[PDB]
Formats: structure tokens, C-alpha cells, sequence
């Protein structure tokens, strides 16, 4: 006899196809690369 | 009287010197605090009123 329904349903519509190209963030390793080991750093009592 | 008459002055600060040179540079290591609990309770005789 009682029903339960709900409201304000969000979804997203699109309407021509390119719409479907979004953009990520990635590094370029080819002048960026990524570092191997440490500085090695020494240090001397003044 | 001549440059031999200070050299134990010069060991001392010698030693001085070198005791602050070995903790100037030496790393700083913390350690973890533990074995915090309430342990110090008080004894003695009650009063037991009488009555």
C-alpha cells in the first residue's frame, strides 16, 4: 500500500560523441626522468 | 718558564674541543617514551572509627 521512491537523481547526459574524451596528467620521463639514488652528501666539523 | 709550561692547559683545551666536535656533528636519534603507568600508591593504617 506504501510506497518508497526517491528524488533528485543526478546523471549526466551527452548529446554528441566527443564528449566522451576527458584528459589525465601523466610526467614525460623523456626530459623529466625519474632519479636512482641520493645526493651522498658528507659534511665536516667547522 | 718556556712553551713546555703549557701543555696541560693546552690538553684541557684539547679536550674540551674534541668533546664538542663529537656532538656537534653526531645525528639526533630520538627514542620512543614507554613504560608510563600509575604505579605509585600510598600505604599505611586506616582511622576505623570507633563508636
Amino acid at each position: 500500500y506504501v510506497a518508497v521512491r526517491i528524488s533528485r537523481f543526478q546523471l549526466e547526459v551527452l548529446r554528441d560523441l566527443h564528449d566522451l574524451v576527458r584528459s589525465r596528467t601523466y610526467l614525460d620521463v623523456s626530459k623529466s626522468p625519474l632519479a636512482t639514488t641520493p645526493i651522498r652528501v658528507v659534511e665536516y666539523v667547522r | 718558564m718556556a712553551s713546555t709550561t703549557r701543555l696541560v692547559n693546552d690538553r684541557k683545551q684539547l679536550e674540551q674541543q674534541v668533546k664538542d666536535d663529537a656532538r656537534i656533528l653526531a645525528d639526533a636519534r630520538g627514542l620512543n617514551i614507554t613504560t608510563v603507568a600509575n604505579d605509585s600508591a600510598t600505604g599505611g593504617q586506616a582511622i576505623r572509627n570507633v563508636g
